[PDB]
RNA sequence: CACAUUCCAACCACACCUGGCGUGUGGC
DNA sequence: TATCCGCTCACAATGCCACACGCGCTGCTCGGCC
DNA sequence: CCGAGCAGCTACTTGTGAGCGGATA
């Protein structure tokens, strides 16, 4: 009996399972109470339980193990852990842990962690032998993360133009600058699909902050990877909470020498949240943002880097512009020169229903010479020189046509000669 | 032999009494009779969190047991320095030191 | 009994307490310290 | 056991060293806690410690010695100094000090300075015999700081055009005016390399305010000199703090009759910081900048001058323009006529991928007659007259070609006849 | 179906205050 | 070895009334299943 | 690191009665 085995299957399986186990009507309870009562009644038969979850530090000293079913929040099935385990086995926020668990004992209300078996997909014996995040030596991206599928499907174009507009690498810092209703969602979905297909070794995670529930439920079953989200049903406290959860998970995983890739949507919602949960410090500028209200977005974004010993943390967030409110603009303003790679989507191109609507020369990547080879770089320069004198819209159409004629970009490059 | 006798000090001043007795030992150049402080307050137990993750090098009873050779001059020296209110041990005034089992026990508490 | 122990809110943050309160608190403190020392297998002279 | 000996070596050496010294797992702590615990356990064996660092004055009276590892910030390994030492030995902000140190004594948490041995690379006996900064008589720059390497490498062109576009001298006031992504970083790196090669006697320092961590880590191992930086991971309080630290270090060093050269990148970030940490004074103009929010940038920049008794302070900062926000513009506005030397880089030239993209006639140096000789000045006038009627881009290409044919600028000048 | 209570025109309920202890002084 | 003598410790020493006042500073240690 | 409660910085009474050695036959 593992926690994830009830964590991932839908509510219907839980219903039939509890109705089989001779339960009070479980349809009256929440998913977390469903799993809680089922694990209760299972342990009441005399089984030792196993479980897993991501740790969250509390200010009282003890920690709590959350799951991705609750999007890393407080729930009845969260596993309590004493501070002394956090001491001995060197635990902290982001450390995903799986091991021996039991239901809350007599008078308690949360599961207890008995025996640690896996710390961030590692032996708990070597978990103490880890390197911190701030002591890391960041670098530029050297390894290329090819986004092209090569099968030549209809939507795959929106990926190939990636390899032609703004290259990506392990540990890249990317900002999506686009007005609302321009095509950021399909772009992000294709990004996630291409990464999960071509690079299944690196862990893939996605942030949805203040989004619509339909987008969340479509995302959680379109990508091959564990996704976390937070709609507008919930206060910004939930958004900042899941923000620490995901960022510390990525930090601990990259400390374990793993390549993490986070796709955040959108950074404007996260900035609004961080501004509304931060108290007033008397420092107000245009838009209604506190001066220290942006320190947390700056932290979350500067978390991205390329480690030298092994592993990297790529952070690709989308920002919203042209939303009519100057506050949003100011956000994008401080995020203007902070990223070394940008995807600029103009609404003028998306207005003609020609996708993908990407502004070529307004997009680019800093220090992209270390991500690609010499032939590829020269061909990129030639393509930029060919596309520069023309405008945005039908020039993007020209790129789309030249991409649709060839199967992969090798034929396109050879034809460009 | 350098035995490990136990000494009690003023409540809170354990480390201060430790440094005072060390300066007293280095004062009368009697290092051949004493060892070190062996302050057993290896209790790095801390409370971490939002902008507050400092450590606590405290949380231990007020005992500063010192390794030393029991003698008249040694006892009068460790008692001459003030804030030495407690000299534990069942005796008139010349107690028995601790055994090697508790020595290794407190050593394990030091290492852990 | 608690109210039988003199403890009244004096002017300000200070409270007019009884002499029995300090006694009971010191007793509880030393009892808890002894219970802690018995669990850590303290030396015989220390627990003595 | 010196503080710098653990200050400069990477984290890996600290790991193996502490693992050799029989330590608790030091991989769980920060660099500052690493050095702190190692120095603790070293002094626990009975050694008197030596240390060094730059002093920072606090308003409570006492001072704290910071290092360049923390970029001159608060840390567990900062050395506390009493105000009475600051009195007797006449200490102040910027005074770098090395001498006898001990770990914090019983109940303390910061190192204590026992015995002063070196004050700004001088005897502490003569340290009281110093001249102040504001009592200095500034002048123009007379000594020429030749930036040309003379080896004729491929990138060295970007330095030789320096000697052809805007001359530099000891104590010069230079402003780099360029839009984002035009080539300021490579220019600054070449500046630092050329100065560290041709003038290794003058101390070289660089300011990175609100930059990317990859640029910081590439800078700290490309130049032959101690660098300080501050990324966007940190609030503007850190930026202003390191600003006083570096400016007072330069001030004390030039007071000690030393030639200081600071390369600041970028002054726009520093102006944003100074504006966001300054409280509102009710005086707001276009852009959202307070009227007194610019007093601190004005102070930091006017710190540059050429001293007559000996030594000088050259300050070369880069400003950002064409960033879409008028606020930045206003900053550049008040920094329009304040500098006597400017490097104007236009994005129109950098758009063709021809480097260096420098606007020749829009750049210049005031009172440059005292920096160069008569032959060199006449040849500069002739070159300016030849380049003036032509445009920016291919005229810069013409200069690049005429520079690439010759080995050093002597052959170029002789050919220009 | 059963157990168990029912949140609002005057007003009943929502009140009124430092000898813990010691010291000093004075009076009978 | 019983037994008187000398040294040591616990316990006591109105009652009422009236007025006035007080228990600090630095330092140390413990406080916490959402 | 923050907050809350708590600790270090003697002798002019005299008398009475009971108890604990103690030293003498
Ligand atoms: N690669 C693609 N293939 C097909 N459609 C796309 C692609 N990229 C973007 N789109 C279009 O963009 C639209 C995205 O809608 P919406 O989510 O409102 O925009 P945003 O992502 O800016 O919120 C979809 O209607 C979709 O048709
Ligand atoms: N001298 C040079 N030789 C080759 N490439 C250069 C040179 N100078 C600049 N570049 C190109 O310009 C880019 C510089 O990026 P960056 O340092 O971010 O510029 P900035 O700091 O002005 O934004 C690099 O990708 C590099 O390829
Ligand atoms: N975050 C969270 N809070 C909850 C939940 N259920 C109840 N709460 C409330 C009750 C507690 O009084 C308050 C937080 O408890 P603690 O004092 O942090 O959260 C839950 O599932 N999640
Ligand atoms: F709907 Be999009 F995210 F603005
Ligand atoms: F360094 Be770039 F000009 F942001
Ligand atoms: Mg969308
Ligand atoms: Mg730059």
């Amino acid at each position: 009996m593992n926690l994830t085995e009830l964590k991932n299957t839908p509510v219907s399986e839980l219903i039939t399972l509890g109705e089989n186990m001779g339960l009070e009507n479980l349809a009256r309870m929440r998913k977390q109470d469903i799993i809680f009562a089922i694990l209760k009644q299972h342990a009441k038969s005399g089984e030792d339980i196993f479980g897993d979850g991501v740790l969250e530090i509390l200010q009282d000293g003890f920690g709590f193990l959350r799951s991705a079913d609750s999007s890393y929040l407080a729930g009845p099935d969260d596993i309590y852990v004493s501070p002394s385990q956090i001491r001995r086995f060197n635990l902290r926020t982001g450390d995903t842990i799986s091991g021996k668990i039991r239901p809350p004992k007599e008078g308690e209300r949360y599961f207890a962690l008995l025996k640690v078996n896996e710390v961030n997909f590692d032996k708990p014996e070597n978990a103490r032998n880890k390197i911190l995040f701030e002591n890391l030596t960041p670098l530029h991206a050297n390894s290329r993360l090819r986004m092209e599928r090569g099968n030549g499907s209809t939507e795959d174009l929106t990926a190939r133009v990636l390899d032609l507009a703004s290259p990506i690498g392990r540990g890249q810092r990317g900002l999506i600058v686009a007005p609302p209703k321009a095509g950021k969602t399909m772009l992000l979905q294709n990004i996630a699909q291409s990464i999960a297909y071509n690079h299944p070794d690196c862990v893939l995670m996605v942030l949805l902050i203040d989004e619509r529930p339909e987008e969340v439920t479509e995302m959680q079953r379109l990508v091959k990877g564990e996704v976390v989200a937070s709609t507008f049903d919930e206060p910004a406290s939930r958004h900042v909470q899941v923000a620490e959860m995901v960022i510390e998970k990525a930090k601990r995983l990259v400390e374990h020498k793993k390549d993490v890739i986070i796709l955040l949507d959108s950074i404007t919602r996260l900035a609004r949240a961080y501004n509304t949960v931060v108290p007033a410090s008397g420092k107000v500028l245009t838009g209604g943002v506190d001066a220290n209200a942006l320190h947390r977005p700056k932290r979350f974004f500067g978390a991205a880097r390329n480690v030298e010993e092994g592993g990297s943390l790529t952070i690709i967030a989308t920002a919203l512009i042209d939303t009519g409110s100057k506050m949003d603009e100011v956000i994008y303003e401080e995020f203007k020169g902070t990223g070394n790679m940008e995807l600029h989507l103009s609404r003028k191109i998306a207005e003609k229903r020609v996708f993908p609507a990407i502004d070529y020369n307004r997009s680019g990547t800093r220090k992209e010479e270390l991500l690609t080879t010499q032939e590829e770089l020269q061909k990129m320069w030639i393509l930029r020189k060919i596309i520069h004198p023309m405008g945005e819209i039908d020039a993007m159409e020209f790129l789309i046509n030249k991409l649709a004629m060839t199967k992969t970009n090798d034929d396109f490059f050879e034809m460009m000669k | 032999k350098k035995r490990w006798y136990v000494v009690q000090a003023f409540s809170g001043f354990e480390g201060r009494v430790a440094t005072s007795l060390r300066e007293h030992i280095k004062l009368h150049n009697m290092e051949d009779l004493f060892g070190e402080v062996m302050v057993p307050t290896e209790e790095v137990v801390e409370i971490r969190g939002g902008q507050r993750r400092k450590s606590e090098r405290k949380f231990f009873p007020g005992y500063v047991l010192v390794q030393m050779v029991m003698n008249d001059a040694s006892w009068h020296l460790v008692r001459s320095v003030p804030r030495v209110m407690g000299f534990i041990g069942g005796t008139s005034d010349r107690p028995a030191p601790i055994s090697d089992k508790e020595v290794d026990a407190i050593m394990n508490r030091l290492q852990q | 009994p608690p109210d039988l122990r003199p403890l009244v809110p004096l002017d300000g943050g200070r409270f007019a307490t009884s002499d029995l309160n300090d006694l009971y608190r010191r007793v509880i403190n030393r009892n808890n310290r002894l219970k802690r020392l018995l669990d850590l297998a303290a030396p015989d002279i220390i627990v003595r």
